[PDB]
RNA sequence: GUAAUAGCGCCGGCCAACUCCGUGCCAGCAGCCGCGGUAAUACGGAGGGCGCGAGCGUUACCCGGAUUCACUGGGCGUAAAGGGCGUGUAGGCGGCCUGGGGCGUCCCAUGUGAAAGACCACGGCUCAACCGUGGGGGAGCGUGGGAUACGCUCAGGCUAGA
RNA sequence: UAGUUGGUGGGGUAAUGGCCCACCAAGGCGACGACGGGUAGCCGGUCUGAGAGGAUGGCCGGCCACAGGGGCACUGAGACA
């Protein structure tokens, strides 16, 4: 079903008086390697109900990524925030090429050959988000057809 | 800005400023040594730190590290210079090269040779 | 092909020469935006013919003196200081922006 | 020269098994049996979760000490089945999978990759009659890779064509156990081999 | 004054479309009609017409959207994702049949104006035209 | 003087050279007028000397003087057998 | 016909590779953040490990990462950034309709655009590096012919700007 | 800024030309950057880069310049050799 992978998890801290009080956040990655994505970012006391919070969170949430033969169907250029991530579409045999918070959702997106650029703020965070919205935005000579029957 | 402000003025292409005036922009420098002082570390730092002020064949009179457990350097002493600064010596941009000219390379060196200019000992 | 090209006369003080003030167009190599130079050719005018104003067809020819390399093939059309003026008045705009300023 | 030193540690960094000596990696003894921990003071700690460089990283090592190959060459393979038309990941492992030495191997002459580099090295071997002794020469389609008949009564290359009697070939392969000659027939597929790698990871470790 | 009518037209409408308006005018212009019937043609707008306000010549165009959403706004998709000016005075672009972008990789056009009319990029391939590239809508 | 002749554009010990239309002043290896043939010394490979005598012709037609080797390939690819 | 040169860098994070001992803000490391004042994966050695291999590592210099001069592809309320305001020259830009011109703009043909390199194909040296042969792509400019929507120009008209 | 910009006559050359000379005119250039200072040989290509672009032009090929520094002509198809 779901494999899930963990783009990244920070120790954040507050302050009280008497000092520091942490908390994490983990960011993951949830897909089926088929066409299904979902990415959440969960908080917690403790790494692991972090880790767990997000999973929960990434698997409600979830996107339908149009692959065509393990690659996208064209380019889309997303803005979030000071993040701007950069998709355009490869031939097989091309590879994932992309960094690392991208790949990883790319991957378990079930994409198989892509080109990819993290332009703008490198915020792994907000370049996720940016991503996901860039997956969503993608649509197909289908849905583009569809929309301009009427 | 407007394009034909851009087509105007234009953009002004960055200028990088060394970090290393071996002049020549040599890979390295030789130079005599003149002071084969002594100083001290800075904001946290402390120890005695070895340095060496060196008359460069550049023309220039430089401060220069000397890396390694224990040197042999004097007051005439040729050496090389390699640039690097070091963190903590305000003032000295350039490494001594251990195994060069006068610079004799560090006794009972078993590590990384490769820098300190040590030969490799020969296993009893 | 000797080179033939159109423009203004905008000076007649010369002896059997006149200045030519020929204009052109093109796209900036990296910007793309059509920007317009110009450039100004002493022709021969030997029948001190051609006057101030007028729009001639300037042709590539055998040196004549220095700096004067093209012939006044013909007019194309006659009197239209609307142009001069420009050329004149950018000049004017010189006789300062020094160590004074350039009026306005 | 490629590596050359102790060998089932590989199979043991790599946590699995690599056929670095064709027998004995089967007798209860290619060290994954029993021991399949990485090699070292630190091999039975516990192992902390890799980050995206390190699963990369061990990734192409697998693929790549498989074919006992130099980091070296192996790059100039992928830039090559990088320009080359068709999905990277595959052309890959094709041109990985038509080198000579690597051929011998497939054709039961020698039991391990490492044998067959010698016996192609050594003179030993074929290509269309004129013998080759360049293990990284690549074996294009159509060509017989028999061996050397000054060396077809070698102890070695008997044995081995023996139990060779029987054993099923590649179905990009053919050999005809008799004059010890054996055919490329075509390029190898992504599924023809059963390679536990994932070029997926081998591409984006060269994008990095 | 009025810089640019091509570029006021195709603001307007981004802006109409925005607030979901079912028509919207812009002052008439030949050149201004001959976009339209791309526009229309293309699928993007429901389509336009002559028409006068306060005497003056103007062109109603008629806005299309998708269908109504589900979840927390409801807002329809537009149809007209993206318009964007390219050629603009001041910074004229024009180009050869060989430099005819292909506009969100064949999903979106192109206007461009040719000596043989206004065409979208494909139709100006196929003509094997180029010319100024007026804009870009997908 | 116009020349036909050869030019080194092999490599060490694998020569191979290329039947030219140059000037007699130019370096050997220099900027030629034309390419008319080429000329593999040690015949590699069964293609081992093209000529286009065509072309060849031409030059002679007007004042091309071949070097000696290079007008006894030319007469190899029959440049001029006159028959 | 003999089992028969190996090395060099690194193992705190970036960055793949960890333990003991010695040392005690010392001796030293250091590209950045930093490490050492008696438990140091950061100093020195050792064992083990990772990388690469007649190599390995350093220094110097150029490009990439740097959309960090931004044409592609950035900005200016408070982060660096609106000129103190106006009048206006040059310049950049241009309401609606018609007609002429065809300068920009677009198309066709043709000429030029070297060789080498880059790309694809086949071939030669046991492979490759290297080299050979062939093919394809490629701005710009000259010349002839053509188009006229847009920009320009000329003539005329109108009024939505003034 | 004065051979400086043009003109007329002439010299010189294989040949055009202020290239050079006599006389005449008053000019010529500049902010679309003249004049001056600094640096530099320039170029198919090369390195990098997703590209745009950036950097580069030693080896090889094309052109230019110089020959211990400065100036000069002779002989020649051709050299200022």
């Amino acid at each position: 079903d779901f494999e899930e992978k963990m783009i990244l998890i920070r120790r954040t801290a507050r302050m009280q008086a008497g000092g520091r009080r942490f908390r994490f956040g983990a960011l993951v990655v949830v897909g089926d390697r088929q066409g299904r994505v979902g990415l959440g970012f969960g908080k917690a006391p403790e790494v692991p109900l972090a880790v767990q919070k997000a999973g929960y969170y990434a698997r409600r949430n979830m996107v339908e990524v149009p692959l065509q033969n393990g690659t996208i169907p064209h380019e889309i250029e997303v803005e979030f925030g000071a993040s701007k991530i950069v998709l355009k579409p490869a031939a097989p045999g091309t590879g994932v090429i992309a960094g690392a918070v991208p790949r990883a959702i790319l991957e378990l997106a079930g994409v198989t050959d892509i080109l990819t650029k993290e332009l703008g703020s490198r915020n792994p965070i907000n370049i996720a988000y940016a991503t996901m919205e860039a997956l969503r935005q993608l649509r197909t000579k289908a849905d583009v057809e569809r929309l301009r029957k009427g | 800005p407007t394009i034909n402000q851009l087509v105007r003025k234009g953009r002004e292409k960055v200028r990088k400023k060394s970090k290393v005036p071996a002049l020549k922009g040599a890979p390295f420098r030789r130079g005599v040594c003149t002071v084969v002082r002594t100083v001290t570390p800075k904001k946290p730092n402390s120890a005695l730190r070895k340095v060496a002020k060196v008359r460069l064949t550049s023309g220039y009179e430089v401060t220069a590290y000397i890396p390694g457990e224990g040197h042999n350097l004097q007051e005439h002493s040729v050496v090389l210079i390699r640039g690097g600064r070091v963190k903590d010596l305000p003032g000295v941009r350039y490494h001594i090269v251990r195994g060069v000219y006068d610079a004799a390379g560090v006794k009972d060196r078993k590590k990384s040779r490769s820098k300190y200019g040590t030969k490799k000992p020969k296993e009893a | 092909p000797k080179k033939v090209l159109t423009g203004v006369v905008v000076s007649d003080k010369m002896q059997k020469t006149v200045t030519v003030l020929v204009e052109r167009q093109f796209p900036h190599p990296l910007y793309g935006k059509v920007i317009k130079r110009s450039k100004k050719y002493l022709a021969h005018d030997p029948e001190e013919k051609y006057k101030l104003g007028d729009v001639v067809e300037i042709i590539e020819s055998r040196p004549i003196s220095k700096r004067k390399r093209f012939r006044v093939l013909r007019l194309v059309e006659s009197g239209r200081m609307d142009l001069v003026e420009k050329y004149l008045i950018r000049r004017q705009n010189y006789q300062s922006l020094s160590k004074r300023g350039g009026k306005a | 020269g490629r590596y050359i030193g102790p060998v089932c540690r590989l199979c043991r960094r790599e946590g699995v098994k690599l056929y670095l000596k064709g027998e004995r990696c089967y007798s209860p003894k290619c060290a994954m049996e029993r021991r399949p921990y990485p090699p070292g003071q630190h091999g039975q700690k516990r192992a902390r979760r890799p980050s995206d460089y390190a699963v990369r990283l061990r990734e192409k090592q697998k693929l790549r000490r498989i074919y006992g190959i130099s980091e070296r060459q192996f790059r100039n393979l992928f830039e090559e089945a990088s320009k080359k038309k068709g999905v990277t990941g595959s052309v890959f492992l094709g041109l990985l999978e038509s080198r000579l030495d690597n051929v011998v191997y497939r054709l039961g002459f020698a039991v391990s990759r490492r044998q067959a580099r010698q016996l192609v090295r050594h003179g030993h071997i074929t290509v269309n009659g004129r013998r080759v002794d360049l293990p990284s020469y690549r074996v294009r389609p159509g060509d017989e890779i028999a061996v050397a008949e000054k060396s077809r009564n070698l102890e070695l290359i008997r044995q081995n064509l023996e139990a060779m009697k029987g054993r099923k070939v590649g179905p990009w392969l053919s050999l005809d156990v008799e004059g010890m000659k054996g055919k490329f027939l075509r390029l190898p597929d992504r599924e023809d081999l059963a390679l536990p790698v994932n070029e997926q990871l081998v591409i984006e470790f060269y994008s990095r | 004054m009025l810089t640019d009518p091509i570029a006021d037209m195709l603001t307007r409408i981004r802006n109409a479309t925005r607030v979901y308006k079912e028509s919207t005018d812009v002052p008439a212009s030949r050149f201004k009609e001959e976009i339209l019937r791309i526009l229309a043609r293309e699928g993007f707008i429901k389509g336009y017409e002559r028409v006068d306000v306060d005497g003056k010549p103007y062109l109603r165009v008629y806005l299309k959207y998708g269908p109504r959403r589900q979840g927390p706004d409801p807002r329809p998709e537009q149809v007209i994702h993206h318009i964007r000016r390219i050629s603009k005075p001041g910074r004229r672009v024009y180009v050869g049949v060989k430099e005819i972008p292909r506009v969100r990789r064949g999903l979106g056009i192109a206007i461009l104006s040719t000596s043989k009319g206004v065409l979208t990029d494909r139709e100006a391939r196929k003509l094997g035209v180029g010319g100024e590239l007026i804009c870009e809508v997908w | 003087m116009v020349k036909i002749r050869l030019a080194r554009f092999g490599s060490k010990h694998n020569p191979h050279y290329r039947i030219v239309v140059t000037d007699a002043r130019r370096k050997r290896d220099g900027k030629y007028i034309e390419k008319i043939g080429y000329y593999d010394p040690r015949k590699t490979t069964p293609d081992w000397l093209k000529v286009d005598v065509e072309r060849a012709r031409y030059w002679l037609s007007v004042g091309a003087q071949p070097t000696d080797t290079a007008r006894r390939l030319l007469r190899q690819a029959g440049v001029f057998r006159q028959e």
